[PDB]
C-alpha cells in the first residue's frame, strides 16, 4: 500500500473524439434498418 | 421495436458519453 | 446631493423621514404593508367574533353563534358568486355593509388585503437587507410562503367553480379543506406533494440535528456548568469546533458537512424546494389534473376480484369519503342520497 | 473558475455572444415548432370533423395555425373536410418547412455572431469599452414592436390584405377563419367580441410606436437612471421576467375561461359550459320551440345537429383528466362514432323520470333517476346491496328519440340500468376503444394541458424575477 | 485595441453611441407616474367588465356576444 | 405625544379591550 | 419487467450511497 | 420616554382609569343592547329556522343576492 | 409496458448521468 | 481574437454525488406514475 | 417512427462531418 | 451459487488491486517484481 508507480493518464484529441463520433453514427446508420427488420 | 429501440438508443449514448468524457478529460489540461 | 450633487425635493424629505430609525421601522414599503395586514388581521377577527356564515354555507362560525375558538372561521362566498371580487361598493353588496358581510364579501376583504400584506412584508425584507447592506436571501426563503398562499387560496379557487371551495380562515375549516382534498383530489398520492412532505421534514430534520450538534461540541469559554453565560457576542472566534463534529457525523451518518456556508445555504435550500414543489401540485390540481389512480392495478382488479392492494382501499375510502360528505359540504348541489345507495361496509 | 448553475454568465460581459446566444434559442424554437407541425400533421386524421375533431385528438399546435388563417393541407383535405380547391405556399406543412429554414438560418447567423464577437458596434467612442445604451435599444425594439402590432392589427385580423382570423357562433357550430371589422365602442372590451381584437392591435399599435418615438428622443433622468440601474443588463432581465409571467397569468386565465381568441371549435369545450348547462340549456330550447311549432318527439329529437350533442358530454369536459393520463382524449374512452339519440326514462306509472348529471368534482358518481319535482324515485343499489328504489322494483323504461336508437324502447333492467349509468354522463354516444386500444378514463383537452403548463411556467418565472431583482438590487455585496 | 469595422456596424455607430447620457434633475418621472396611473385604472375597469362585477349595458360578457 | 409608536400601541390595544369586553359579556348570553 | 426496472433503480440508489458513504472526497481544513 | 418612565408617570394612569373602563363597558352594552345582532346581521338565537323555510338558506343568483339575502332572513 | 415510459426513464437515468461524470471528470483533471 | 471572457466549470464529487442521488431518487419517485 | 429515428440518424451524421469541417483544433 | 461467487471475486478483486506491494512477487536476489513463469505454468498445469 503505497503510491503506485504504475500511473499513467489516457489522453484523446478532438481529432480523436470526431473519428469515433462519425465510426458510431456510421455504424448505427447501417445497422438500424436492419435491427429494426 | 422496443428491443431495437433500445438497442440503438444505448448504443448511440453509452460510446459517446465515454468518447465525450474522454476528450474532457483530455481538453482540461490545455 | 447625490452623483452630481444636486439639489434636494419633496422626495428627498420624505426618504430622510420614513427610513430614520426608531422603534417601529416604516420604510417605504409600509405604507403598503401595515395598513393592509392590519386590516387583514381586523378582518379575520371581527369576522371570528360577530360575522356569521348561516347564509353562505348554512353553517354557524362565529363566538357570538357560541363557537369556540378552534371551531370558529371566516367561511368563503356562496358558490352562487363564483369568482366575484364581492366590493362592498360592488353590484352584490350595492354599498350596503351588513348586507355584504351576511353575504360573505369579508372573507375576499381579508383574503386580498393578507396578499397585498405578504408583497409589503417581502419589500419590507429587502428594504432592512439594503439598508443593512447584506445579501436579501431572507427574501428569497420567504418566496415560498407567498408560493403556497398564492397556490392554496387564489389559484386553486380561480380554477375551480368560485371562491366557495377556498380554504376558509379556521382551524376547523383548515381541517375540512384537508379532509376534502383527501377524499376528492387524492391529495396524499401527487407525487408532488411527497416531495413537499419531503422537504418540510427534512427540514425539521435538519433543524433539530443542527442545534443538537452545535450545542453539543461548544468550546469550554467559561466557568461554571451553565454555558449560555460563557459567550461575548462581540467575540471573533468560533464557539463550537468543525472539525469534532464533522468526525462524529461522518464516523455516525457516513457522511457530514464540512462547510459552514453549504450547511446553511442547504438548511435555507430544503424547505423552500419542498414548498414550491407543493404549491406546483396545488397548481396541478386547481384543473383537476389529478394523480387519482393506476389504470393497470384498477384494471387488473376490475378483473379479478381478488385482487387486493392497499392503493385499492384507499381508493375506497376516498370514495366513502365523497359520498358521506358532500351531501352537506356541497349544498348549493342539493344533493338527496337515499341510504341505500350510500356506499358502506356491507358486514356492519 | 463557476459552478455548474453560473456557466451562462461568462456572456453577461460581451453583447455579441449574446446575441450569438439569443439567436440559438430562437433556433431551437422555430426548430420545435416546425418539427411538431409535421408530426401533427402525420398524426392528425382529418376524415370526421364533426366526432373527432382537432381538440379530441390531442393536436396542440394545429390549432394555433388555424386560429390565423391556415386551414388547408398538401394532402388534399382541409380542416372542414371539404377538398382543397388550392393548397397554396401557406399550408401546414409549408409553415414548418418554413420554421425549420428559419430555424436553420438563425443557428449559422448565431454561429457568425459567436465567431466574430469584437465589433465596433458595441465598443463606446468616448471610453472604447464594450457599453449598449439601454435606453436608446428600448427605444428602437418598442417602436418595431408598436409598428408590427398595428401592421397585424390593421392589416391581417381586419382582412383588408391578411385572411383574418376565426370566427364562431356562440355554440360553435358554424365556425370559419373571417374578417373582422374592428369595434371602437365599449362592447370592443368584450373578450368574447372578436372586433376587440382588431381594435386593440391598431390602438397598441399606434400608442407603441409614439412610445418608441418617445423613449428614441428623451433621455432619462438622472435619478431614475441610478435608482433603477439603468447602466446594468440583469434590470432589463427582472423586468422582462417579470412581464412574461404576468402575461402568461393572463394567457392562461383567457385560455381557462374561454374567450374570442380560443374558439371551442379549435380547443373544445370549457369547464363551465358543462357546470352551467350551456349547450343542455340550448338543446332543451330547440326541443321546446320545435314540440310547440307542433311536431313528434322523435321529429324535434332528430332535428339537433350530432355536433351539439357531443358538445354537451362530461368526455369532453377539460376538468376531467388526470395528471399522468397521457395521450389524446381519443386514447380514453374511445374514438366517437355516432350518436344514441337522447334517452328519456319513466317509471310503470309513466312519471317522467331524468338522471342527475355528475358534476366535475366526483370521479364516480351513484345514478339517481329523479321526477320532475326533484324526488329521487329510484337508484343503483350501490354495488350488492338491497334496496327499495332498486331498477327491476321499480320497473323503469327506456325510450330513445333521435339518433341511431330512434324510436326503441328497452324494458330489461340490464339494459335501462345500464344506459342510466351512461346517461348519467350527458348524452349518450357510441366509441370504439378498440383501435387505439383506449383505457376508458377520461383524459383532458388541449385547453387543460395549455392552462396547467402556462401556469406552472408563470408561477416559476414568480421566483425568477425575484431572484433576478434581487442581484440587480445588491450588486454591490453580491460581486464583493 | 480597436474592434472590427463593418458599413452596417459604422451605419449603426450613432445609435449605440450615445450611451450613458442622462437628463439632470428628476426629468419626466411625473408625467411617467401620471401615466401608471392611467393605466392601472384601465386595467382596473377591464378586470371588472371581464369578471362581471362592473356591468355595462353594451357589453353582454357572455359567448352570447358572437351572436351580436 | 402624538408619535408612530403611541399611533401604533393604541391602534391595537383599544379594539384588543373592546373586544376582550365584547367577549366576557357574550359568555354570559344564555342559549 | 416494471418490476426489474424498480428494482434497478432501487439497487442503484443504493450503489450510489454506498460509494458516498465509502469513496467519498476526504475533507481537509474543515 | 423610555418604557419605565412611562409607567411610572401618573398622569397616563389617572388619564387612562378614566378610558379603559369606558372601552370595557362600551363592548359589554355592544353585546348586550343587541347592537351586534343588527349591524352584522349575524342571526339571533331565536330567528335561525323561521316558518317559511325551516331549513337553512341557499342564496341562487349572484346579481339579485340583496335581495334574496334579506328576503330568507324574513326581513 | 409501454416503450414511452420505459426509453423516458432510461434517457433521464442516463443523460443526466453522463452529463455529471463530464463535469467532474473535467473537474478532477484539472 | 480571443475572448477575455474565459473561464472553466468545476464540479466536484460531492455535487456529482448530489446529482446521481437527485436523478436516481426522482427517477424511483416518478417510474411509478410514468408507467402507470 | 422509424422515418423518424432514420432522418435523426442522418442529420446527426450531417452535424458530426459540419462540426468536423468547421471546429477542428488548431496545428 | 453463481452470483455469489461472482461477488465473492469482486470483493477478492478489490482486496489485491488495493494491497499490490506483496514481498511475494519480489526477487529474493535482486529484490524487484519478478515471476518465475515456468514454475507458475508448472503449479498450474498441475492443477489442471
Ligand atoms: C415573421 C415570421 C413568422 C411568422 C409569420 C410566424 C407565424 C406563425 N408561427 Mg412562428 N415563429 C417565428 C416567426 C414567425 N412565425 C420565430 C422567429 C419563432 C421563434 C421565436 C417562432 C416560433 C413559433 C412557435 C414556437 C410557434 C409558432 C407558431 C406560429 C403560428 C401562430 C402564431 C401565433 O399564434 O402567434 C401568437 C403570438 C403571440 C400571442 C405573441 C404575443 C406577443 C406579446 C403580447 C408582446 C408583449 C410585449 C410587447 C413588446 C409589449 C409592447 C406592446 C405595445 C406597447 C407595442 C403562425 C403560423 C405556433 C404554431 O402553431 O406553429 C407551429 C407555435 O407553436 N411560431
Ligand atoms: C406548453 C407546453 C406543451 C403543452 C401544453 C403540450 C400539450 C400536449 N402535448 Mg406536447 N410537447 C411539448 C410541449 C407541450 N405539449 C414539447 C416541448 C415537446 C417536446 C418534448 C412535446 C412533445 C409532444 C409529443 C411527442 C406528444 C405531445 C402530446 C401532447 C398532448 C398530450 C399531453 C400529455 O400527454 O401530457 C403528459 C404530461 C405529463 C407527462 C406531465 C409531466 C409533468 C411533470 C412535471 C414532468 C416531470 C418529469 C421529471 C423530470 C421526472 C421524470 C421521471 C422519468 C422517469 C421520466 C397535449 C396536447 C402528445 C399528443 O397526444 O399529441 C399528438 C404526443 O404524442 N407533445
Ligand atoms: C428569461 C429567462 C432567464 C434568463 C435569460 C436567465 C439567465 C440567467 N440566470 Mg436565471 N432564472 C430564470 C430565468 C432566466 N434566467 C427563472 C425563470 C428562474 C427560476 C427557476 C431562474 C433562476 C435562477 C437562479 C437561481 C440562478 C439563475 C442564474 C442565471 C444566470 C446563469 C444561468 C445558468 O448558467 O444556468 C445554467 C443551467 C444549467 C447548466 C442547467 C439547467 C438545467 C435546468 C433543469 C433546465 C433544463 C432545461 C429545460 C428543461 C429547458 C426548458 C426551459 C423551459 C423554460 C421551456 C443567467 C444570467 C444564476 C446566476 O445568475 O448566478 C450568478 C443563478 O444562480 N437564474
Ligand atoms: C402555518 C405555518 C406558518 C405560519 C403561521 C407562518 C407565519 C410567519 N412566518 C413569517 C415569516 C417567515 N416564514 C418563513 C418561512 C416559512 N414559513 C412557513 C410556515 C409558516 N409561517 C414555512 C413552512 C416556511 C418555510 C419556507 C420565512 C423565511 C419568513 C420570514 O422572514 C417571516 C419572519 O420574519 O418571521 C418572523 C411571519 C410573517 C409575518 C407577516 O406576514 O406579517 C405581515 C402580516 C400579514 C401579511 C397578515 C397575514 C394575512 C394572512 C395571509 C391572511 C389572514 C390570516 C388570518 C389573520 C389568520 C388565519 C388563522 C388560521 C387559523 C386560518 C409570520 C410570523
Ligand atoms: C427494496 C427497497 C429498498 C425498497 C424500498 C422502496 C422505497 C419505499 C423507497 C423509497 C423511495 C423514496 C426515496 C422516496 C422519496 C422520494 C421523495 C419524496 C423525494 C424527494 C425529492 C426532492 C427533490 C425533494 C425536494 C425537497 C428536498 C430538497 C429534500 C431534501 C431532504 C434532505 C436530504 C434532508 C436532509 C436529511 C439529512 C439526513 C440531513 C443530515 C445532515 C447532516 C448529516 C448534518 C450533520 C452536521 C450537522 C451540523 O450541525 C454540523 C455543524 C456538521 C458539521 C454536520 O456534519
Ligand atoms: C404571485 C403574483 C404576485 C402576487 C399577486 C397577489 C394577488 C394580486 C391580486 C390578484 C387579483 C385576482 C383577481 C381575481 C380574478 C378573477 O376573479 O377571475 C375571474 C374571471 C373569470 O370569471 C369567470 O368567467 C367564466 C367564463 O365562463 C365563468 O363565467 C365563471 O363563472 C366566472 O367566475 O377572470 C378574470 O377576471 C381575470 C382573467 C385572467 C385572470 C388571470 C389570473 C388568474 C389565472 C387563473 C387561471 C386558472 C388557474
Ligand atoms: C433533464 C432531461 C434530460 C432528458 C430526459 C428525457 C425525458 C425527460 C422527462 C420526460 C417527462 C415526461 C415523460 C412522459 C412519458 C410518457 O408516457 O408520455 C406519453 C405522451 C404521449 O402519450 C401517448 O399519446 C398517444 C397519442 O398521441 C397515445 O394516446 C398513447 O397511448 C400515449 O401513450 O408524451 C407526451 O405527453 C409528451 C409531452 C410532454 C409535455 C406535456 C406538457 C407538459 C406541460 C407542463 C410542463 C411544466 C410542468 C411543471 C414543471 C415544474
Ligand atoms: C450505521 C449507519 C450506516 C449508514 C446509514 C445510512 C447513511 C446514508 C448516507 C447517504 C448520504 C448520501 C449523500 C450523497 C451526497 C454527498 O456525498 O453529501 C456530502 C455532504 C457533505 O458535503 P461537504 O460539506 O463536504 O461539501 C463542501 C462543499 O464545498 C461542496 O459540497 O454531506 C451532506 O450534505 C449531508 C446531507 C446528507 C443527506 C442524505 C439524505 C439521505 C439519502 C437520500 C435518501 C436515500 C433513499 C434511498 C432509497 C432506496
Ligand atoms: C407609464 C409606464 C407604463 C405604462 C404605460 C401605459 C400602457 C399607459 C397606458 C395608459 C392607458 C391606456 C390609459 C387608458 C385609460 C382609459 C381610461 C381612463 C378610460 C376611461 C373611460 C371612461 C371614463 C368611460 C366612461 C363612460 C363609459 C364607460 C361609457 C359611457 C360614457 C361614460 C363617460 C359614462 C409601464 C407600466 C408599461 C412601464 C412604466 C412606464
Ligand atoms: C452486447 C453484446 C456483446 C457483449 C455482451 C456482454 C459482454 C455482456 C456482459 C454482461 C455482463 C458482464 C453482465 C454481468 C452482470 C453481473 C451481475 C449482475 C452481478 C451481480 C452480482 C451480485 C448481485 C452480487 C451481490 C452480492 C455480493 C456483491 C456478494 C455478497 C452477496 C450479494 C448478493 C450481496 C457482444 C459484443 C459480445 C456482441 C453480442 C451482444
Ligand atoms: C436546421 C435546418 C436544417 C435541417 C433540419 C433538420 C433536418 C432537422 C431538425 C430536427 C429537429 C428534431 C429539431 C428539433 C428541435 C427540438 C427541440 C428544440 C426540442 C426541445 C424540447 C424541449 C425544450 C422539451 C422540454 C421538456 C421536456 C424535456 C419534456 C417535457 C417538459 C419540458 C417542456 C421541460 C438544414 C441544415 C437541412 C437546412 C436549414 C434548416
Ligand atoms: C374590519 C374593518 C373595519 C372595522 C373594524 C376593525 C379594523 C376592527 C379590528 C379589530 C381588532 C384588531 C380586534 C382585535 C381583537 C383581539 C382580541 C380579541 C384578542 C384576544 C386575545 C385573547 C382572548 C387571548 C387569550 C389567551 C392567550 C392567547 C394568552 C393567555 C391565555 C389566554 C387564553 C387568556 C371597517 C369596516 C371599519 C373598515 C375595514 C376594516
Amino acid at each position: 500500500a503505497r503510491p503506485n508507480p504504475n500511473k499513467q493518464v489516457v489522453e484523446l484529441n478532438r481529432t480523436s473524439l470526431y473519428w469515433g463520433l462519425l465510426l458510431i453514427f456510421v455504424l448505427a446508420v447501417l445497422f438500424s434498418s436492419y435491427i429494426f427488420n | 421495436n422496443i428491443y431495437g429501440l433500445t438497442a440503438t438508443a444505448l448504443f448511440i449514448i453509452i460510446p459517446t458519453s465515454f468518447l465525450l468524457i474522454l476528450y474532457v478529460k483530455t481538453a482540461s489540461t490545455q | 446631493i447625490g452623483t452630481y450633487q444636486e439639489k434636494r425635493t419633496w422626495f428627498d424629505d420624505a426618504d430622510d423621514w420614513l427610513r430614520q430609525d426608531r422603534f417601529v421601522f416604516v420604510g417605504w414599503s409600509g405604507l403598503l404593508l401595515f395598513p393592509c395586514a392590519y386590516f387583514a388581521l381586523g378582518g379575520w377577527l371581527t369576522g371570528t367574533t360577530f360575522v356569521t356564515s348561516w347564509y353562505t354555507h348554512g353553517l354557524a362560525t362565529s363566538y357570538l353563534e357560541g363557537c369556540n375558538f378552534l371551531t370558529a372561521a371566516v367561511s368563503t362566498p356562496a358558490n352562487s358568486m363564483a369568482h366575484s371580487l364581492l366590493f362592498v361598493w360592488g353590484p352584490e353588496a350595492q354599498g350596503d355593509f351588513t348586507r355584504w358581510c351576511q353575504l360573505g364579501g369579508l372573507w375576499a376583504f381579508v383574503a386580498l388585503h393578507g396578499a397585498f400584506g405578504l408583497i409589503g412584508f417581502m419589500l419590507r425584507q429587502f428594504e432592512i437587507a439594503r439598508s443593512v447592506n447584506l445579501r436579501p436571501y431572507n427574501a428569497i426563503a420567504f418566496s415560498a410562503p407567498i408560493a403556497v398562499f398564492v397556490s392554496v387560496f387564489l389559484i386553486y379557487p380561480l380554477g375551480q367553480s368560485g371562491w366557495f371551495f377556498a380554504p376558509s380562515f379556521g382551524v376547523a375549516a383548515i381541517f375540512r379543506f384537508i379532509l376534502f382534498f383527501q377524499g376528492f383530489h387524492n391529495w396524499t398520492l401527487n407525487p408532488f406533494h411527497m416531495m413537499g412532505v419531503a422537504g418540510v421534514l427534512g427540514a425539521a430534520l435538519l433543524c433539530a440535528i443542527h442545534g443538537a450538534t452545535v450545542e453539543n461540541t461548544l468550546f469550554e469559554d467559561g466557568d461554571g456548568a451553565n454555558t449560555f453565560r460563557a459567550f461575548n457576542p462581540t467575540q471573533a472566534e468560533e464557539t463550537y469546533s468543525m472539525v469534532t463534529a464533522n468526525r462524529f457525523w461522518s464516523q455516525i451518518f457516513g457522511v457530514a458537512f464540512s462547510n459552514k456556508r453549504w450547511l446553511h445555504f442547504f438548511m435555507l435550500l430544503v424547505p423552500v424546494t419542498g414548498l414550491w414543489m407543493s404549491a406546483i401540485g396545488v397548481v396541478g390540481l386547481a384543473l383537476n389534473l389529478r394523480a387519482y389512480d393506476f389504470v393497470s392495478q384498477e384494471i387488473r382488479a376490475a378483473e379479478d376480484p381478488e385482487f387486493e392492494t392497499f392503493y385499492t382501499k384507499n381508493i375506497l375510502l376516498n370514495e366513502g369519503i365523497r359520498a358521506w360528505m358532500a351531501a352537506q359540504d356541497q349544498p348549493h348541489e342539493r344533493l338527496v342520497f337515499p341510504e341505500e345507495v350510500l356506499p358502506r361496509g356491507n358486514a356492519l | 473558475g463557476l459552478p455548474w448553475y453560473r456557466v451562462h454568465t461568462v456572456v453577461i460581459n460581451d453583447p455579441g455572444r449574446l446575441i450569438s446566444v439569443h439567436l440559438m434559442h430562437t433556433a431551437l424554437v422555430s426548430g420545435w415548432a416546425g418539427s411538431m407541425a409535421l408530426f401533427e400533421i402525420s398524426v392528425f386524421d382529418p376524415s370526421d370533423p364533426v366526432l373527432n375533431p382537432m381538440w379530441r385528438q390531442g393536436m396542440f399546435v394545429l390549432p394555433f395555425m388555424t386560429r390565423l388563417g391556415i386551414t388547408q393541407s398538401w394532402g388534399g383535405w382541409t380542416i372542414s373536410g371539404e377538398t382543397a380547391t388550392n393548397p397554396g405556399i401557406w399550408s401546414y406543412e409549408g409553415v414548418a418547412a418554413a420554421h425549420i429554414i428559419l430555424s436553420g438560418a438563425l443557428f449559422l447567423a448565431s454561429v457568425w455572431h459567436w465567431t466574430y464577437w469584437d465589433l465596433e458596434l458595441f465598443r463606446d467612442p468616448r471610453t472604447g469599452k464594450t457599453a449598449l445604451d439601454l435606453p436608446k435599444i428600448f427605444g428602437i425594439h418598442l417602436f418595431l414592436s408598436g409598428l408590427l402590432c398595428f401592421g397585424f392589427g390593421a392589416f391581417h385580423v381586419t382582412g383588408v390584405f391578411g385572411p383574418g382570423i376565426w370566427v364562431s357562433d356562440p355554440y360553435g357550430l358554424t365556425g370559419r377563419v373571417q374578417p373582422v371589422a374592428p369595434s371602437w365602442g365599449a362592447d370592443g372590451f368584450d373578450p368574447y367580441n372578436p372586433g376587440g381584437i382588431a381594435s386593440h392591435h391598431i390602438a397598441a399599435g399606434i400608442l407603441g410606436v409614439l412610445a418608441g418615438l418617445f423613449h428614441l428622443c428623451v433621455r432619462p433622468s438622472i435619478r431614475l437612471y441610478f435608482g433603477l440601474s439603468m447602466g446594468s443588463i440583469e434590470t432589463v432581465l427582472s423586468s422582462s421576467i417579470a412581464a412574461v409571467f404576468w402575461a402568461a397569468f393572463v394567457v392562461a386565465g383567457t385560455m381557462w375561461y374561454g374567450s374570442a381568441a380560443t374558439p371551442i371549435e379549435l380547443f373544445g369545450p370549457t369547464r363551465y359550459q358543462w357546470d352551467q348547462g350551456f349547450f343542455q340549456q340550448e338543446i332543451q330550447k330547440r326541443v321546446q320551440a320545435s314540440l310547440a311549432e307542433g311536431a313528434s318527439l322523435s321529429d324535434a329529437w332528430s332535428r339537433i345537429p350530432e355536433k351539439l350533442a357531443f358538445y354537451d358530454y362530461i368526455g369532453n369536459n377539460p376538468a376531467k383528466g388526470g395528471l399522468f393520463r397521457t395521450g389524446a382524449m381519443n386514447s380514453g374512452d374511445g374514438i366517437a362514432v355516432g350518436w344514441l339519440g337522447h334517452a328519456s326514462f319513466k317509471d310503470q306509472e309513466g312519471r317522467e323520470l331524468f338522471v342527475r348529471r355528475m358534476p366535475t368534482f366526483f370521479e364516480t358518481f351513484p345514478v339517481l333517476l329523479l321526477d320532475k319535482d326533484g324526488i329521487v324515485r329510484a337508484d343503483v343499489p350501490f354495488r350488492k346491496a338491497e334496496s327499495k328504489y332498486s331498477i327491476e322494483q321499480v320497473g323503469v323504461s327506456v325510450t330513445f328519440y333521435g339518433g341511431e336508437l330512434d324510436g326503441l324502447t328497452f324494458t330489461d333492467p340490464a339494459t335501462v340500468k345500464k344506459y342510466a349509468r351512461k346517461a348519467q354522463l350527458g348524452e349518450i354516444f357510441e366509441f370504439d376503444r378498440s383501435t387505439l386500444q383506449s383505457d376508458g378514463v377520461f383524459r383532458s383537452s388541449p385547453r387543460g394541458w395549455f392552462t396547467f403548463g402556462h401556469v406552472c411556467f408563470a408561477l416559476l418565472f414568480f421566483f425568477g424575477h425575484i431572484w433576478h431583482g434581487a442581484r440587480t438590487i445588491f450588486r454591490d455585496v453580491f460581486a464583493g | 485595441e480597436p474592434g472590427l469595422v463593418t458599413p452596417l456596424g459604422t451605419l449603426l455607430r450613432p445609435l449605440n453611441s450615445e450611451a450613458g447620457k442622462v437628463l439632470p434633475g428628476w426629468g419626466t418621472t411625473v408625467l411617467m407616474a401620471v401615466f401608471i396611473l392611467l393605466f392601472a385604472a384601465f386595467l382596473l375597469i377591464i378586470l371588472e367588465i371581464y369578471n362581471s362585477s362592473l356591468i355595462l349595458d353594451d357589453v353582454s360578457m357572455s359567448w352570447e356576444t358572437l351572436a351580436k | 405625544i402624538f408619535t408612530v409608536r403611541w399611533l401604533a400601541i393604541h391602534g391595537i390595544a383599544v379594539p384588543t379591550i373592546f373586544f376582550l369586553g365584547a367577549i366576557t359579556a357574550m359568555q354570559f348570553i344564555q342559549r | 419487467m416494471e418490476a426489474l426496472v424498480y428494482t434497478f433503480l432501487l439497487v442503484g440508489t443504493l450503489g450510489i450511497i454506498f460509494f458516498s458513504i465509502f469513496f467519498r472526497d476526504p475533507p481537509r481544513m474543515i | 420616554r423610555p418604557f419605565s418612565d412611562i409607567l411610572t408617570s401618573i398622569r397616563y394612569w389617572v388619564i387612562h382609569s378614566i378610558t379603559v373602563p369606558a372601552l370595557f363597558i362600551a363592548g359589554w352594552l355592544f353585546v348586550s343592547t343587541g347592537l351586534a345582532y343588527d349591524v352584522f346581521g349575524t342571526p339571533r338565537p331565536n330567528e335561525y329556522f323561521t316558518e317559511d323555510r325551516q331549513e337553512a338558506p341557499l342564496i341562487t343568483d349572484r346579481f339579485n343576492a340583496l335581495e334574496q339575502v334579506k328576503k330568507l332572513s324574513g326581513n
